[PDB]
């Protein structure tokens, strides 16, 4: 949780954005920004946004649409060429998409992802 | 027409640009990631929207400002009726002069009663006040 | 300008579009209407809105129904008038229940039950006693409707919901009908782009969604559910959608509601039947399609040898013909299977499904089961990170 | 082109749905002032826009 | 029946050309206009407008042929790219070209038009 890593990718606002009375609002720093980022992105989908018009995924213009080999295929097609446009900072590195063995309507989609220009990993969890 | 020489000045895309900077000299350590993801940025942007909504209705032509709404109105339009300038303009019969310009003026048409108000000429030809 | 000359003079009659005959979607409105002139048969088919006008009058409420249902993309449907008086401006509790019992009346249920072309039925008159109607008085009307399509095999029926949230919540409790699973309740009022663009007249759901079932019905089959897809003439659901957030309930019954998406249009949002999932499996709108379009497809299979020797051989004909018609369904995308025997599996044999008595009462017995699929209604983002096993190269 | 407005979409939003079929959309002030806009956000869902080139 | 569609396509004189004694000749509107700029091509004939030699639609050429599925296709054909040339407002979308069922001589055709430009339906009937 070192100083290094707030060089390469900054300090932002934490997506739960919640204010604190002591250092002000709380700030997302290196390595936990770029998971913040990419946390905003999955959550907001296009449109809403008030002048970028077109940011956020889509993933709402494919549900209701039975799960088969070629929904899942669609599904990481889209979510890979997204996170290139609005995540320069994070490269992915494996999409895995299969339904949960309790519900079988819902899917699961897990996004592997690594950050560029540095191979650190993280201690352990946090902030 | 104040709209066509500030449309490039009162925009997004140009009042975005002065909030940036206001950020880049002041918290450029602090504050180091502005891109277009974070909480902070999305907040200016909708405030940077709202000022370019409100910077625009200062644009609009000023006899449509000027209006009241149709429910409260003064009678006649922007200036009342006293303020034209047959009554701006215009001073007192104080001259003999304009005592001539005021008593030439007088008409058998302005009497309230009589003569079923079309017969008439002017009601002196020619007048001379004088001590 | 010449009329009787020959030559090209215009007119103003509109004739026909080319209708397309989509056989597994096509309506029933049972209202009321002003005019009620047929005088041959019960209930009539209709192609086009002028063709309707002449056919049932002008200015009421259900023919601002068709009207959006011709505009959404639907081409045929049926419409089977109620024969008494058209109501007042707001419906009195009065006659509100002289509408419930005329759809519990055998007068609309044998003119449904006799036709056996239509497919789903719908009510567009019963957001009528939206207005000054008094909650139980809706649920009486649910209740008359699905027992109404429980008269002969293929029928469904899209049901109003009412607009008051309390009123909602309380009639998805109170509904206890043995048959829930022919329903499927669409929360909003749509405001539509028909005078009286400044007030928009207030239309019922139901009459939308009918066209787009019979338009998903047209290209991706039976099998794809209906919703996640474009309303044409609507400006905006009447209520907001964050009001209804509690009309869905993923354990209890849950009701559809038509979300309104910005640049992206107003969409129906949900395929749920009515139903209180304990281990159901008739719980979404697709699932109660499918397995009641392999019902009504394996009876005209069926019924293609009834009286017949009832020996070995016919049941080889009837195990061969409905095999080759199921991995035709399967070979869609249908049946989620990746392989046959995992899909679905049919049995026929005199000691599988039949007693030795049966074949000397004359009879055959096919047990037909079918896995089907499911709709990915949510979808779990889990955004692990992954430098632990880049191995070093 | 003349454009129907549908519940909540944004004068931001609808002046991006322009550039579908105007060769480079109108700007979102420059469709606001041929409308005769009152306001950014003073249009009624119903209402019908103009916007020209 | 707004002021918004006369923005697009202009006020002209209707094509029954009654005149009243208020209002001076009755005006079509603009989405009338381009409705009966379809009447005024469809009933006149090439050749019978003064100096605009090539005006209107020539369904006259052929008539009196007999209805079969090549008739039909010609005039498909022909009813296209008239509307193209002498209606730039008015883009069509079918034409559905069959003979009627009481009298088999006569046969009808069907113009789909929408608007360029506009998807704004027209409320209810008139002018």
């Amino acid at each position: 949780e070192n100083q290094i890593l707030t060089q390469l990718y900054g300090r932002g606002w934490a997506f739960p954005p919640v204010f604190s009375l002591e250092k002000g609002v709380e700030m997302a720093e290196g390595a936990e920004d770029v998971r913040q980022s990419l946390q905003i992105l999955f959550s907001t989908e296009p449109g809403e946004r008030l002048m970028r018009e077109n940011y956020g995924c889509g993933l709402n213009d494919f549900m209701f649409e039975n799960i088969r080999n070629e929904l899942i295929a669609e599904i990481e097609s889209h979510i890979h060429d997204n996170v290139l446009r609005y995540e320069p900072r994070a490269d992915m590195t494996d999409i895995q998409v299969r339904q949960s063995p309790g519900m079988g309507n819902t899917l699961q989609v897990q996004v592997m992802y690594r950050l560029r220009g540095s191979d650190i990993n993280q201690q352990i969890q946090g902030v | 027409a104040l709209f066509h020489s500030v449309k490039d000045d009162i925009h997004f895309d140009t009042l975005l640009e002065q909030a940036h900077q206001v950020i880049e000299k002041q918290a450029e350590k602090l504050w180091s990631d502005t891109a277009e993801h974070d909480p902070g940025i999305t907040f200016l942007q909708g405030i940077s929207y709202g000022v370019s909504d409100l910077a625009y209705r200062h644009t609009l032509p000023l006899k449509d400002l000027l209006t009241p709404a149709p429910d409260e109105q003064q009678q006649e339009g922007i200036f009342p009726a006293e303020f034209g300038p047959h009554n701006t303009l215009t001073c007192g019969p104080v001259t003999a002069d304009d005592y001539r310009k005021a008593l030439l003026d007088l008409h058998s048409s302005d009497s309230l009663d009589g003569t079923q108000q079309d017969e008439g000429d002017f009601l002196f030809r020619s007048v001379q006040l004088v001590r | 300008m010449e009329r009787l000359q020959p030559g090209v003079t215009l007119t103003e009659s509109i004739i026909t579009m080319g209708q397309q005959e989509i056989p597994s979607a096509v309506p029933v409105f049972i209202g009321y209407t002003v005019r009620y002139p047929e005088q041959s048969e019960a209930s009539v088919r209709i192609d086009s809105l002028a063709e309707y006008t002449s056919l049932f009058g002008d200015d009421h409420v259900m023919m601002f129904a068709v009207r959006h249902y011709f505009d959404n993309g639907g081409q045929q449907a049926f419409v089977l008038p109620l024969k008494d008086n058209m109501p007042s401006v707001e419906m009195t509790t009065a006659e509100a229940e002289n509408l419930i019992a005329a759809l519990r009346s055998a007068t609309v249920s044998e003119a449904i039950g006799g036709h056996s072309q239509i497919t789903l039925i719908l009510v567009p008159d019963m957001a009528r006693l939206n207005d000054s109607d008094i909650v139980s008085l809706w649920s009486q009307g649910w209740e008359a409707l699905l027992q109404l399509s429980q008269v002969r095999p293929n029928l469904f029926v899209l049901l109003d919901a009412p607009d008051n949230v309390e009123q909602a919540q309380k009639c998805m409790t109170t509904l206890s009908s043995d048959y829930r699973q022919w329903g499927a309740a669409y929360w909003p009022r749509l405001e539509t782009t028909y005078q009286k663009i400044f007030q928009g007249t207030v239309l019922s759901p139901t009459a939308a969604v009918a066209a787009v079932i019979q338009r998903t019905d047209n290209d991706a089959g039976v099998w794809k559910a209906p919703a996640n897809i474009a309303l044409s003439q609507v400006i905006r659901p009447v209520k907001s959608y964050l009001q209804g957030s509690v009309l869905f309930n993923s354990s209890g019954t849950s009701l559809n509601v038509i979300r309104s998406f910005p640049g992206k249009g107003i969409r129906v949002w949900g395929c749920r039947t009515l139903e209180n999932t304990d281990n159901t499996q008739w719980r979404y709108l697709q699932t109660r399609r499918l397995v009641s379009y392999v019902t009504a497809h394996l009876t005209q299979l069926a019924r293609m040898y009834v009286f017949e020797p009832n020996n070995e051989l016919t049941w080889m004909k009837l195990k061969g013909q409905s095999y080759n018609w199921l991995r035709q369904l399967w070979l869609q995308g249908g049946l989620y299977g990746s392989q046959e025997d995992e899909a679905f599996n049919i049995l026929l044999g005199v000691n599988e499904t039949m007693t030795e008595d049966d074949v000397r009462a004359g009879k055959m017995i096919m047990k037909v089961e079918l896995a089907v699929l499911f709709p990915a209604e949510f979808i779990e983002i889990s955004l692990v990170f992954n430098t632990q096993t880049e191995a070093l190269s | 082109i003349a454009l129907r407005i549908q519940d909540g979409v944004s004068l931001a939003l609808m002046a991006a749905s322009t550039a579908s079929t105007l060769s480079g959309g109108v700007d979102y002030l420059t469709l606001a002032w041929q409308n005769g806009l009152d306001n950014l956000n003073g249009f009624v869902p119903g209402e019908i826009l103009q916007a020209t080139r």
